[PDB]
RNA sequence: UCUUAUAUCU
């Protein structure tokens, strides 16, 4: 993708 | 993303993705101390060619004031101990640490990085690219060796000594490797618990210093910053080395756009010009400094400049 | 605000108003390190009689044992190169460290500063006086400079150096500026994301050391503690140096009494006689901790003598 | 009374803990317990590559009759132990000199010069560090106490002028706190030897950082500095650089026993020592192999590890391990 | 005013 | 009895 | 989304 929207996953992954 | 505050959220932004935003979110560590800073994002663009048939070392270590160490040896080759690695300062050194080995806090006292990225963008058409490249990062700290001087009331020398610079001669099972025109982004991280100030060093200009053998220092070969009016080693940060190998066979026309990013809190000091640009470090983000250690432990060694 | 814990709350007193209590309530620093500590309630009053026709600089630094280097220079002048600082100790400055150079670690090896402020209380008559105070706070820390002496073997020197005491040299931006006669009270805060310890060092009296141009430093100045029999340089703390500048025209009858509280945790040695009057470092008060930081931030920079 | 047995290991509600959380207190406190070292890391807020290092030292000691051999715990990576033995009822002096005892795998980590120790790994930082001695006298010729305190040497440095012509001024590392070892500190652990000990270090700062590696390191004072100079009470030689060496100083407050065998003393005992170390791994180092992230975040092992370590007397009898 | 009556504000109004 | 085993307990009763 | 090694805990 882009590395924010990589990134952005991430964090909702654990965020959740 | 409502848990993460206004800069909690920049602070994640800088450190991981700065090249896709119009402009730098970037605005402080969002940690426990909220003193007097100076945030400064140093970005460096360059068009280069790597040298055909040689193997191109690019160090990106946390060494303010300069973007990368470059060096290049026989392909298929490590730097060995008669190697210099030279330094590649981003733009405004002089500016910000002065022309003189001794007045490099003039402006500055201390520091402390908030972020340090790399990308290369290949330029080179589909006829005319060949090699690779391969990163890999390592803990090289600034520690000391201590070794008896045969002066005459007989002396024993401490001095400065870059520790784990041995981890560039060997790419390690933990690295990225590809095709040249594929390019790559790569960052680094904070390798300590907590996110200190460093202080700033005077008189560096080149590691082992001068009168100083590589063989005494133990370090696997040398770091040069040249001439004390054109730069100097003014510190060294808490971030791992990024290492990049590019490789070109003879015949192979690979250029590419090298750019590097950095963000780093400065303490400014109330002599220097730079102070009324000043702030204060913002507060306490748990939830950004959390979720910047598990971002940071879940993202590969690189990835291609394609996702960027 | 029985939301924070008894030791949190005095850690807040002692750090911010030392002054308002009839005993010293600090007990400690509230943070995860709950180790073996005696704490020394540092306290100096001491009459002065400002110079007609100079600018005397005081310098509130945290080295311990000195409640404050002094100096004084013609009037609209700053310090320049040299100019000498000398250290006012706090007392009983021998029984904490010695009257040997390198006999500072026999009664405490390390230290970690809980709270550092000053106080001018004017004493002149509302006739004589004239002229002011002018605060503001730098981040000086202790590094150190590298440089190739010539010695035969022929080496190169790194020895300890002050970085950031170039922000003597001017007025910072962000400071407290008033007549005289109506005194200071000011407060420096932990420089640092934590509150780690420090180390106590050896055989430090002067910074420029000895046999070091303050050319080569990188000092703007020279810091000498004297005979060490009398005062040293027992270490660096991490709070910012406050800086004060009292400015007495021609004809001025400036006086006033100088205070000086620092409170400090230290770790004493076992063969240490102050070792019987230590306790733990209080416990983790995340709240104290927090509120630290932010009231810090919504404090001027310094207050007139009658607000403290 | 008598004699406790000998922890063998390797022999083939709390839920508020995270795994890694509990495997460090657990490491941090009590390793003779287990058949297996639990240990995996520092749960803190780093979460990097390191490599957790597990060094255990089986030590047969003889403490020679009427003397009293000093034994300092102190935080420097490779080394288990550093003993000294001086006339019964005193303490060392500046001639002693305290020789250093190795944890096996010593030159296969930190190499064989001086120069070489950092090869392999860049940075440590310990999780945890422990002491035991296990009497192996009988009940009818042992005679004598030890006796545990613990000092927080911290390594600073002494900045000295010399008489060198261009002339010049000195800066060499030097162990601030040693002083420490000259009188039995006022919290301290006294008892019958034929009862042995096992006491515990605790990291001395409010978090867990790293320490780096330090090159060229074999006597403290260093050669050609003087034990007056370096301002310390006693010397520490690790010896031959080809042997040991200080390679590093953690953040452990050092332990000390003191044993104290009057004439006619069979005192003898089974030393062990434990030492957790989490190091930054070297991609050039086969070691580099068995490295792992550190373990993340667990605020309640960390502050039950603080808790914990202020509810333990400051040292214990083996039979209570 | 003195300091403390000043500290105190300050910390009862970031408590709320 | 054991080292683990008081620690145990003191752990148990500081978070109860 | 169930069976398999293993390590965990009241
Ligand atoms: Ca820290
Ligand atoms: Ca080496
Ligand atoms: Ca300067
Ligand atoms: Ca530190
Ligand atoms: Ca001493």
């Amino acid at each position: 993708a882009s590395m924010w929207e990589r990134v952005k996953s991430i964090i909702k992954s654990s965020l959740a | 993303l409502t848990r993460l505050s206004q800069p909690g959220l920049a602070f994640l932004k800088c450190a991981f993705a700065p090249p896709d935003f119009n402009t730098d979110p970037g605005k402080g560590i969002p940690d426990r101390f909220e003193g007097k800073v100076v945030t400064r994002k140093d970005v460096l663009n360059q068009s280069i060619n790597f040298t055909a048939n040689r193997d191109t070392f690019i160090l990106i270590a946390p060494t303010p004031g300069v973007a990368y160490w470059v060096a290049d040896v026989p392909a298929g080759t490590f730097p060995i101990s008669t190697t210099t690695f030279n330094a590649v300062n981003f733009p405004g050194f002089n500016s910000m640490f002065g022309n003189a080995a001794a007045s490099r806090s003039d402006q500055v006292s201390s520091f402390r990085y908030a972020s340090m990225n790399v990308g290369i963008y290949p330029t080179s058409n589909l006829m005319q690219f060949a090699g690779s490249i391969t990163v890999w990062k390592c803990p090289v700290k600034l520690s000391n060796v201590q070794f008896p001087v045969a002066t005459t009331p007989a002396t024993s020398a401490l001095v400065h000594t870059l520790v784990g610079l041995d981890g560039v001669l060997a790419v390690g099972p933990d690295n990225f490797s590809e095709s040249f025109i594929k390019g790559v982004f790569s960052q680094s991280v904070c390798n300590e618990p907590d996110f200190e100030f460093s202080d700033i060093l005077e008189g560096i200009q080149t590691l082992p210093p001068a009168n100083v053998t590589v063989a005494t220092s133990g370090q696997p070969f040398n770091l040069a910053a040249g001439a004390e009016a054109v730069s100097g080693i003014v510190g060294w940060g808490n971030m791992d080395t990024i290492v990049i190998r590019v490789s070109a066979p003879t015949g192979a026309v690979n250029s590419a756009i090298l750019k590097t990013w950095a963000c780093l809190e400065y303490r400014p000091n109330p002599n220097a010009m730079l102070y009324q640009f000043g702030h204060d470090s913002p507060p306490c983000d748990e939830v950004a400094l959390q979720e910047y250690r598990t971002v940071a432990r879940s993202l590969p060694v690189a990835v291609i400049a394609a996702q960027n």
